[PDB]
């Protein structure tokens, strides 16, 4: 017998002490080494309720990354209320590493094994572990990168789908590479591009529309561009090698392709020095991009969408979304829950 | 796919009374009060949870698919429109009024001003004054002919004290047509009046 | 103390554009969604959309899609915010009171509302009203306020000395495009002959002030 409880976790990783990479340095001082052989025990005939949307595990990972970024990439310029801060802002090595979250003495983590679990409700196949799986603290919008895949089939997560103010998380059951480079000799040095296999993407994209039909009474499913807002959300915002990329994904949500829709899709990108910090603390300013080829190959494993409100009846409309980076952490911790041993 | 309906949409009750209205929705329902010309005021959230700084007369029942809104000890300040809301969806609402001040209208008739006739326009105004209930019937007779299509009437909100209404009907026609007939009548029909009251005047 | 303050009334020709503002203050503003609503004359409310203050993200229904643009900007200390609604290509039936409100919970409960902003859409240039007298015959009398645009006018009597039994009817929309109302009052029969009765009419949009004396 136990009970749902909150407490301070701790973290584990395989940070190398010689690495100058920023995630490596942080985890070297904040995290314990990983356990070679972790135990998992499957609990017989036990049912626990989960709620990925009210899971304090998230808050803590959030504090971790905010602290990671605040120590590691500080801008040349930032605002503080009504004052301008100037500091040295040198280039850094940037490649996020998997971080496991671990309970202290007197607590455990409960894990859901139901393959079609949406994140909110009863779970029948429950086990127990000492730590989560390794989670890369990847920050991005619109698309979810380098995460974990649903064990087939595809899953829709919300909290309340009938609420249009509630972000929808689509969890893929097969991944699609995304290949982004700012070419060698830099001639706009800020001009970059992202490449996706259209044949693979459009099949997956069609399947998502099929699953959305299940939650929306066989209505027609249409994708549309973001309606407005900060550039960090209208574009596909992410960090690669320390540089701030913004990509146009109009071509990524093409309803006609769901003729010549099989070719390699190329998305136009740009590297920006002036940004709005995801921490929510206003504008910052960074140095021009480094020299040479800058390449990021990632897996798309999930999408964040927002449904148009109001009376539509005939159709439902879905535009890409984001901004709340806690939702990135929710996409990986949806299956975990802390309890205290009574 | 959220659907919701309303209840009677118009009812009347006396001072210090208990009134209820019902909606039938499938989501988080809220209740608002709106006085004429002003912004809405929240009264109840989630069906039963009473908003602070709001008289304890109000309450809500959260059983099944229907949502009740109750008002005890009806005060003069409580007279306004009320409506429910689920997410982005809202119903028109339900008007409110009191009872039992059964009074006849003080029916008057007004000819056009001489200053008006210089600009080639004649507006005849018939006035009903202080009555209850609001249901009345006004028809213009010109030389004993029913006038239809060329009339605009206007109604006031229920007066705070005497609890009565007022209606003003304006017949509007060209100067040439006004100087064409002699007798203009403004017959009035009310449930209170034993007989229809007819007021008239001869042009000149 | 929380506070939502909306801008002054608007008047425009069809096909044009208008911007209404909403300024929030005394609370933690990044933590709440702001919705816009509108109310056409004699009609119920109608959802215009929401905007996330943190990101600027808008959500609008099908009809206002294409038109309408929700925006926000914050002060230096993030202590005060301004929320704009830019409605494009105005149609006559866009005439409504535009509200802004705060969404407190997931209950979509709105506890704090803006005062409202009057937005009038039509042709019809600004015109003062003509005030004609309504001769009396207890008895009754009043004034006729014909042909003005836009609303509203404010009618009193004897510079606000006579308020008893005053019935100022809500204006009506004449087929021309101009509004018109009527103000009346009731007095004893012995009143006529000694007392001076004056109706005070003000139409600010045309800067037209008129004091008329009613008499048999
Ligand atoms: C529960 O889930 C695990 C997956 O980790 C699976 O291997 C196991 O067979 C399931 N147990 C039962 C009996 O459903
Ligand atoms: C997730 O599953 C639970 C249990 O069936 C259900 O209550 C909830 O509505 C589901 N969420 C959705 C529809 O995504
Ligand atoms: C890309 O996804 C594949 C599985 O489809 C996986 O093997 C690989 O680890 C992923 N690459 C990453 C996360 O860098
Ligand atoms: C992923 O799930 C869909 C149904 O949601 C299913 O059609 C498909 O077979 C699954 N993909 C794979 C690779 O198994
Ligand atoms: C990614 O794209 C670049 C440039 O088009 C190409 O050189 C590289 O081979 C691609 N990498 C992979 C693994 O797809
Ligand atoms: C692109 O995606 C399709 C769909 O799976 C795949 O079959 C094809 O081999 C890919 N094209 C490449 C890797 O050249
Ligand atoms: C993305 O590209 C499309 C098509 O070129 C363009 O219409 C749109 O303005 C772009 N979106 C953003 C946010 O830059
Ligand atoms: C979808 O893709 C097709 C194939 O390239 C393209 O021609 C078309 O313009 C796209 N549809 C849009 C963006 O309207
Ligand atoms: C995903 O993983 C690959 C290495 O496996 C890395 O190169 C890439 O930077 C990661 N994605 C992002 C945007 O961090
Ligand atoms: C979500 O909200 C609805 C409407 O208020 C409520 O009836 C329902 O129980 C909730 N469902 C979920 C998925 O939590
Ligand atoms: C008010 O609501 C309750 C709950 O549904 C309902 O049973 C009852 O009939 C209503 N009360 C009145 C006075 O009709």
């Amino acid at each position: 017998v136990w009970k749902d409880a909150d407490t301070t976790l701790f973290c584990a990783s395989d940070a190398k002490a010689h690495e100058t990479e920023v995630h490596n340095v942080w985890a070297t001082h904040a995290c314990v080494p990983t356990d070679p052989n972790p135990q998992e025990i499957h609990l017989e005939n036990v049912t626990e309720n989960f709620n990925m949307w009210k899971n304090n595990m998230v808050e803590q990972m959030q504090e971790d990354v905010i602290s990671l970024w605040d120590q590691s990439l500080q801008p040349c310029v930032k605002l503080t209320g009504g004052s301008v801060i100037k500091q040295a802002c040198p280039k850094i090595s940037f490649d996020p590493i998997p971080i496991h979250y671990c309970t202290p003495a007197g607590y455990v983590i409960l894990k859901c094994n139901d393959k079609n679990f949406n994140g909110t409700g009863p779970c029948k196949n429950v086990s127990s572990v000492q730590c989560t799986h390794g989670i890369k603290p990847v920050v991005s919008t619109q698309l979810l990168l380098n995460g974990s895949l649903a064990e087939e089939e595809i899953i829709i997560r919300t909290e309340n789908i009938t609420d249009n103010a509630k972000t929808i998380i689509v969890h893929l059951n097969k991944s699609v590479e995304i290949n982004c480079t700012r070419p060698s000799n830099g001639g706009d040095i800020r001009k970059a591009y992202c490449e996706i296999n259209g044949t693979k993407w459009n099949k997956v994209l069609k399947q998502v529309t099929e699953k959305l039909k299940e939650h929306f009474n066989n209505k027609t499913i249409i994708f549309q561009p973001p309606s407005g807002g900060d550039l960090e959300i209208t574009m596909h915002h992410f960090n690669c090698r320390g540089e701030f990329f913004y990509c146009n994904t109009t071509q990524l949500f093409n309803n006609t392709c769901i003729k010549g829709c099989n070719g390699t899709i190329t998305l136009p990108c740009k590297i920006k020095q002036i940004i709005n910090m995801w921490q929510g603390t206003g504008q910052a300013m960074y140095a021009p991009p480094i020299d040479g080829k800058i390449n990021c190959v990632s897996n798309i494993t999930g999408i964040l969408l927002t449904r148009d409100g109001g009376e539509n009846n005939s159709t439902e409309i879905f535009r890409p979304g984001g901004g709340n980076i806690k939702d990135n952490w929710r996409s990986e911790l949806y299956k975990y829950k802390v309890v205290q041993i009574e | 796919d959220i659907q919701m309906t309303q209840s009677p949409s118009s009812l009347s009750a006396s001072v210090g009374d208990t009134v209820t209205i019902t909606c039938q929705a499938n989501g988080y329902l809220n209740w608002y009060q709106q006085r004429r010309g002003k912004a809405p005021k929240l009264l109840i959230y989630d069906g039963s949870k009473l908003e602070r700084g709001v008289p304890s007369r109000f309450s809500g029942r959260r059983w099944g698919q229907e949502y009740n809104l109750t008002i005890n000890n009806l005060q003069p300040e409580d007279i306004a429109t009320y409506f429910c809301q689920v997410y982005e969806f809202v119903v028109p609402g339900t008007r409110l009024d009191l009872k039992r001040t059964v009074a006849a209208p003080s029916v008057f008739i007004f000819p056009p001003s001489d200053e008006q006739l210089k600009s080639g326009t004649a507006s005849v105004v018939c006035l009903l004054n202080n009555f209850y209930p609001r249901e009345a019937k006004v028809q213009w007779k010109v030389d004993n002919a029913l006038q239809s299509g060329n009339s605009q009437e206007s109604v006031t909100e229920q007066d705070s004290k005497d609890s009565t209404y007022s209606l003003s009907s304006t017949l509007t026609l060209s100067k040439a047509d006004y100087e064409k007939h002699k007798v203009y009548a403004c017959e009035v029909t009310h449930q209170g009046l034993s007989s229809p009251v007819t007021k008239s005047f001869n042009r000149g | 103390q929380v506070q939502l303050l909306q801008s002054g009334a608007a008047v425009t020709k069809p096909g044009a554009s208008v911007r209404v503002s909403c300024e929030a203050s005394g609370y933690n503003i990044r933590d709440y969604f702001i919705h816009w609503w509108r109310q056409a004359p004699g009609q119920g409310l109608q959802w215009v959309g929401w905007i996330n203050p943190k990101t600027g993200q808008p959500n609008n229904p099908r009809q206002f899609q294409g038109r309408v643009s929700l925006t926000r900007h914050a002060s230096w200390d993030f202590d005060t915010y301004s929320f704009y609604m830019d409605l494009k290509a105005l149609r006559s039936d866009d005439t409504a009171v535009y509200f802004c409100a705060r969404q407190r919970s997931d209950y979509w409960d709105f506890d704090v509302w803006g005062s409202g902003t009057q937005v009038t859409v039509s042709s019809a240039s600004t015109k003062g009203p003509s005030v004609f007298p309504l001769a009396p015959s207890t008895a009754a009398l009043g004034c006729l306020v014909k042909d003005y645009f836009p609303e509203p006018v404010t009618v009193s009597w004897n510079s606000g000395a006579l308020t008893s039994g005053v019935h100022t009817f809500p204006a009506v929309l004449q087929s021309s495009g101009l509004y018109s109302l009527s103000s009346v009052v009731t007095v004893p029969s012995s009143s006529l002959g000694t007392q001076t009765y004056i109706c005070n009419v003000n139409h600010k949009p045309s800067n037209t002030k008129v004091d008329k004396k009613v008499e048999p």
